[PDB]
């Protein structure tokens, strides 16, 4: 039971008790973002092809 | 966030008006469109149906097809034939005969682009619409072959856009003429590619409901339209008034559709009592008699199959808590009829306002692999002609052929062994 | 003095975040207005409520904070709320049309048309901002803009503020009150893409905070009202210390360092006590032994688990009212010989503790009655990895048989991306098992 | 309508409970993956107990006690023994053992042996997680598990200067009670046992597979070579002149309450969001001073074939019904 780090001040305190001792960059998001448009626009030609039949 | 309503045919427009009529009850229109209620429940997602017009009247966002003026002539002199926009009455003089191909083919092709016209009219003063819905019928000519023919252009001209329906399948036990098997299955499989939501109404059922239960000796077409119009008032309860599950028609599809073209659902409603109609319900019975297969739409047995997603809808004042329970009970109580691979499929929804005359009642949306039996029935009917070709120059005289119909024949048996492959799975 | 920022995105969040900042206005006095009487430094400050506060020249606190929905019924509700003066236009962001419970809706089609709006007006908060120290992100799991929307924003956050830590508070989906059934295919999709941009992240399961608000306050049926005015206490007690004065936890890197050594288990269990219905008129009031004791009972944690079958990493304890440090250590040391509190060998077992003298503030007319005083131990133990794998067996059971996923696919998202999350979670379940056990 | 899963078909205790369960009308069987469960009779590995607990609207009920194998495993128990305040090493009911890895304690269990040569005292032996040895060399050989003291001085049962070991059932419910049931069991060896060659291990280990494989009297004292309680009531009053209460059962019955109430701070599930209760199985030995000795725990036992409808009847009204409402057991008041 050592208790270490005490802090006070008037709002309160802190302190510690002891027991025992022991990114995918701008580019590659717009590239991303990007594909998945790009299959949104492929799957809707797809239907407008299959509606024009 | 609005949907543009639409009905077409006889039947579609029929049971359109009724559910308009028993809408605007709810929310407090009368027949000139003026606003008399004493909630503000009715008034926080009128916008989702009516539009707003000047003198603060609510002018329905309602398009009434037909390829004949009869029906929509007795819809103009009806009890709110005045509260439709008249410029949204489209309709032709030839008719369409029970024919599916001249809906879709003849007779529809050439009144179809001034419906979507008026369709593109209201569409332009939405500030975000989000879908459409179609009553109609499919044993018939217009509101099968022209409706189907106008859900194709809809989806080729608002392709992100979600389609509903609620589509009435014929029963030789309520039919009209020997060629309905023909017409319901070639729209069926228009239904299978073009929708996203469809609300299996079977004439078989609400025949057997209006004479079984409700004590109906010689049951009609307006008392059948009696059951659907409760139902449709109940399945569009979470889009007309403020809540919290399935409020529009994307997240609906997205809780009940796991798979695309399995998007075909059953309806139910109750309470559905004889006329007694003053005994009060409980929560029990109301959560008894929805999953009870006599107050099913669809003349499907649930057992007969599982349940892929449910969703529920209390109307009413009542115990919240007790509602949880009862649905929980249900589930807890039957699990083997709900499939296991789909966690939680059962979604709960309450809403304060009553229907008309009743002080609690609930309705039923269920996906279930059950539903495989009316397809099913339709196509032993439509077998039993077809291997004779009987009654095929009605369609082939319209430019048709008999490959067409092998493949529609071909599209619904696939349609029922899709549900057999997750019936067991 | 250092600022942060905090972000609402989706219903969840947005709702979670009118809770938490009614309740930060009457902890520092803060009137409807944006007015604080006892801030004498009139149209500027550098002391630690201005941490969260901004203030104009006409004397105005204004909160560091945007809010963000797809859709704009929960955001205008902010818009004519009890503190409607507190906010400016330009921090309130609505599209439209939501995400529909999709997380590639709210991620890829929708998100991609928004992210480049939600940065600017971040930025212009940023600007504000003298040492600007990071973001508080309040979502849901389950939402399509909650999960979807938010992992692009938390990727975005570290391009363009890469030293910037980020804090999360995150909505675990519950049935009971869930409005999706594909609630799991959202969490474990916004996990994968969220876990390396996320330095420190508070996950609440519903279905604690219900039972708590069942059992409790004696609540039948609890609303998201009576959740969120329980959620913002907790999350209230976690940010205390950022803006009041203190030692502990004093800026967000403190937090990664007293609770986080392993970057990706970085998912401390918070526990609350004590919860007394504000409808009895007496409640006996419990004391630091009793308070402290609560704190490993499992009824009363965020996320309902087993920390008795788990090992800690670091445990907080933070104390508001009636506490000396005395009391503090008594406390502890009977609960040692009396409970299962098993630390990891390669940390020392042991307990950070602050104490703030200011009992909690209850929302008045609310469901929690005022106590003398009220503690929240914030511990990362492996054991919270169970509601990992409830979560991760519910994707499996739906994802074997493809479920709902077309819904997916037809936003853009490639199908590979379900199975890369999932093994990521699969990954992190190990992680946890190799520390725990 | 109370529900339940069964996720383990080897276990023949609750193959009969489940069995017993439809028979009440009150109980329907799920398949075991469903999670709409009151009662899982759950798998002995890697039961999960984290999915427990989360289901809206049902009390859910497990027979096992999650954290119970520090107790059910040879080298977990050592190590609990000794660690534990409440056990201490100093504990008298308990052999002296050590825990040997092929931390270890293999120079602790070599000190102890030394001191044993140093005082020419019985330095027999035997190693499990078996061999019996009277030099720590063959043993620790071997290991490349624990090694506790064989007693070399049991109580033998005549005719036929025989072993044996006492199997007891312990039910613990929900609420943490510990039901001993009233009818336990002798595991007897049918062959004498000898001092000399403690390799023939068929008169000196009273397990029922290897009586039942190398020993020729097997059968023939009592059936199966399991002697009941009344008969071994019988044998202590009339060759020891003491009944089986006096002589050991009080002894059983305090070991049995100091090992469940040292863990029940670990696994009690009291105030938890799911129940847990589980079946134990003690082993003890006795010595020819009539003190007895705890062998193992064992935490998915199989009853005895008399004694299989009995005691899962009581484990149904007990542990079961206590939970979802439609005496042959000790309670151990702590
Ligand atoms: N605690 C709490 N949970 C909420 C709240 N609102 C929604 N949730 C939960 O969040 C999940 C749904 O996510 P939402 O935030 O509503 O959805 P969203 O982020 O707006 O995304 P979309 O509506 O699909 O565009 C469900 O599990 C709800 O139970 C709230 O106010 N408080
Ligand atoms: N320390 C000891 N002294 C004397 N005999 C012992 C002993 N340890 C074990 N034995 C004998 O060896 C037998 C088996 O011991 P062990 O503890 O390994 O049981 P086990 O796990 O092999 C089968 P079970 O599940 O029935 O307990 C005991 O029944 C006992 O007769
Ligand atoms: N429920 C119901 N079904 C109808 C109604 N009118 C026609 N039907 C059914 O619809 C089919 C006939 O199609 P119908 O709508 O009359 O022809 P259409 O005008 O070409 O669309 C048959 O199956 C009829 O049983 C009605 O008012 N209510
Ligand atoms: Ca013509
Ligand atoms: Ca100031
Ligand atoms: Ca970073
Ligand atoms: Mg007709
Ligand atoms: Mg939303
Ligand atoms: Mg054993």
């Amino acid at each position: 039971m050592e208790v270490i780090e005490l802090n006070k001040c008037t709002s309160g305190q802190s302190f510690e008790v002891i027991l025992k001792p022991p990114d995918p960059s701008l580019e590659e998001i717009q590239k991303k973002l990007e594909a998945a448009e790009e299959r949104r626009k492929y799957q809707e030609a797809e239907l407008l092809k299959h509606l024009a039949e | 966030r609005e949907i543009v309503h639409i009905q077409a045919g006889q039947c579609g427009n029929q049971i359109g008006a009724k559910f308009w009529e028993v809408i605007s009850d709810e929310h407090g229109i009368d027949p000139t469109g003026s606003y008399h209620g004493d909630s503000d429940l009715q008034l926080e997602r009128i916008n989702v149906y009516y539009n707003e017009a000047t003198g603060n009247k609510y002018v329905p966002r309602a398009i009434l097809v037909d390829l004949e003026p009869g029906t929509m002539d007795s819809v103009r002199s009806g009890p709110f034939g005045q509260i439709f926009r008249p410029d949204n009455f489209v309709f032709g003089q030839s008719g369409a005969g029970n024919n599916w191909a001249k809906g879709h083919y003849t007779e529809g092709a050439e009144l179809v682009d001034s419906v979507l016209d008026v369709v593109r009219k209201e569409s332009e003063s939405c500030d975000c619409l989000q879908g459409f819905q179609l009553t109609h019928s499919l044993g018939g000519g217009t509101g099968s072959g022209m409706g189907t023919l106008l859900i194709s252009k809809i989806r080729e001209e608002y392709p992100d856009r979600i389609m509903n329906t609620f589509s009435v399948m014929p029963s030789p036990k309520v039919s009209d003429t020997v060629v309905e098997p023909y017409n319901a299955t070639l729209s069926v499989h228009q239904l299978v590619e073009n929708t996203d939501e469809t609300y299996c109404i079977d004439n078989e059922a609400l025949y057997d409901i209006c004479f079984r239960t409700l004590k109906l000796t010689t049951p009609t077409y307006g008392d059948l339209n009696h059951l659907v119009s409760a139902t449709m008032s109940g399945v569009t309860t979470c889009l007309r008034f403020p809540g919290q599950l399935n409020a529009d028609l994307r997240k609906l599809a997205v809780n009940m559709v796991p798979f695309p073209r399995l998007h075909f659902f059953m309806p139910g409603f109750a309470p559905l009592t004889s006329r007694q109609q003053y005994r009060a319900l409980t929560v029990p019975e109301l959560t008894q008699q929805m999953f009870d297969s006599k107050n099913m739409m669809a003349a499907c047995d649930p057992r007969h199959g599982r349940y892929l997603t449910v969703a529920a809808i209390f109307r009413g004042r009542m115990s919240m808590k007790e509602v949880d329970e009862q649905m929980l009970n249900v589930q807890n109580k039957n699990s083997s009829y709900f499939v296991e691979w789909i966690p939680n499929n059962v979604k709960t929804a309450v809403c304060d306002i009553p229907p008309r005359g009743l002080k609690m009642s609930a309705t039923f949306i269920g996906n279930s692999t059950a539903i495989q039996e009316l397809f099913k029935r339709i196509s032993e009917q439509f077998t039993a002609m077809f291997r004779r070709k009987a009654f095929l120059h009605w369609y082939t005289g319209e430019g048709m052929d008999e490959m067409e119909f092998t493949e529609a024949e071909s599209n619904m048996n696939d349609l029922v062994s899709e549900y057999q492959q997750y019936q067991d799975a | 003095m250092r600022e942060c920022i905090s972000i609402h995105v989706g219903q969840a969040g947005v709702q979670i975040g009118n809770a938490c900042w009614e309740l930060y206005c009457l902890e520092h006095g803060i009137q409807p207005d944006g007015q604080m009487p006892s801030d004498k430094t009139i149209g500027g400050g550098d002391d630690s409520f201005n941490t969260f506060f901004s203030e104009t020249g006409a004397g105005k606190h204004v909160p560091r904070a945007v809010f963000v929905d797809l859709e704009p019924t929960v955001i205008d509700e902010v818009r004519t709320g009890t503190y409607r003066q507190l906010f400016h236009p330009e921090q309130l962001i609505t599209g439209k049309e939501d995400a529909a419970n999709n997380y590639a809706r709210g991620h890829y089609t929708i998100g991609k048309e928004i992210i480049d709006l939600v940065l600017d007006r971040i930025r212009k908060l940023a600007d504000q901002c003298t040492g600007l120290q990071g973001f508080l992100v309040f979502h849901s799991f389950g939402g399509g803009t909650g999960s979807g929307f938010t992992s692009l924003l938390m990727e975005r956050l570290s391009v363009d503020y890469g030293k910037k830590s980020k804090l999360e508070f995150s909505i675990y989906p519950a049935p009971q009150v869930s409005t999706a059934v594909v609630e799991p295919y959202n969490s474990i999709l916004t996990t994968h893409t969220t876990l390396e941009h996320s330095d420190c992240a508070f996950m609440v399961d519903n279905e604690a905070i219900y039972d708590i608000c069942r059992r409790n306050l004696d609540i039948e049926r609890p609303t998201y009202t009576n959740l969120n005015r329980l959620i913002s206490q907790i999350v209230s007690s976690i940010t205390a210390s950022l803006r009041f004065d203190g030692a502990l936890n004093v800026d967000l890197t403190e937090f990664q360092t007293n609770l986080v050594p392993y970057p990706r288990i970085h998912f401390p269990l918070a526990t609350y006590a004590p919860v007394i219905s504000a409808e009895k008129a007496y409640h006996e009031q419990l004391s630091v032994a009793e308070i402290t004791n609560a704190c490993f009972e499992p009824a009363n944690q965020m996320v309902k688990c087993d920390p008795r079958h788990g090992k800690y990493m670091a445990c907080c304890l933070l104390y508001r009212g009636d506490v000396v440090p005395k009391d503090v250590n008594a406390a502890i040391a009977t609960i040692k010989t009396k409970r299962s509190i098993q630390f990891v060998d390669w940390c020392p077992t042991g307990f950070k503790v602050g104490i703030n003298y200011q009992p909690p503030t209850v929302v008045p007319g609310g469901d929690l009655a005022k106590v003398q005083r009220a503690v929240c131990m914030l511990s990362n133990t492996t054991a919270i990895a169970e509601a990992w794998a409830r979560l991760d067996h519910k994707f499996d059971l739906m994802y074997a048989k493809r479920a709902f996923v077309h819904w997916y696919v037809g936003e853009g998202m490639e199908e590979g991306e379900f199975s890369e999350a999932r093994e990521d979670m699969a990954a992190l379940e190990k992680d946890y098992e190799e520390v725990g056990v | 309508m109370y529900t339940f899963v069964v996720r383990d078909e080897n276990s023949s205790v609750y193959a009969e409970v489940s069995r017993l369960l439809l028979a009440t009308g009150q109980w329907k069987r799920l398949r075991k993956d469903n999670p709409r469960f009151n009662l899982m009779l759950g798998e002995r590995n890697r039961l999960p107990f984290g999915r427990l607990g989360h289901e809206p609207g049902l009390v859910q009920l497990v027979n096992y006690y999650r954290g119970a194998d520090k107790l059910c495993r040879k080298a977990s128990l050592v190590k609990l023994i000794k660690t534990s305040p409440e056990l201490s090493e100093s504990c008298t009911w308990f052999p002296e053992s050590y825990v040997i890895y092929p931390t270890d304690e293999r120079e602790v269990f070599l000190a102890a042996y030394n001191r044993r040569r140093e005082g020419r005292e019985g330095n027999v032996w035997i190693a499990k997680s078996i061999l019996i040895s009277s030099e720590a060399s063959e043993l620790l050989d071997f290991i490349d598990h624990v090694i506790q003291k064989y007693l070399e001085k049991p109580l033998l049962l005549e005719p036929g200067h025989r072993k044996f070991d006492i199997r007891s059932w312990v039910l613990v419910d929900h609420l943490y009670n510990i039901y001993l049931y009233r009818e336990g069991v002798l595991r007897t060896s049918s062959e004498p046992y000898n001092s000399a060659n403690f390799q023939d291990k068929t008169c000196h280990l009273t397990n029922h597979c290897i009586q039942k494989e190398y020993s020729k009297n097997y059968g023939r004292y009592e059936e199966g070579n399991e002697m009941f309680f009344e008969e071994f009531n019988q044998y202590l009053m009339d060759a020891l002149n003491t009944t089986l209460e006096n002589s050991i059962l009080l002894q059983i019955k305090h070991i049995i309450r100091s090992c469940l109430m040292c863990i029940e701070p670990a696994i009690s599930t009291k105030h938890l969001h799911y129940q847990s209760f589980q079946l134990f199985g003690f082993d003890f030995m006795v010595d020819e001073e009539l003190k007895v000795w705890l062998i193992e725990v064992n935490g998915a036992p199989a009853c005895a074939q008399k004694l299989y409808a009995e005691l899962c009847q009581g484990i149904v009204d007990v542990a079961i019904s206590s939970v979802f409402p439609l005496s042959i057991f000790i309670k151990l008041h702590h």
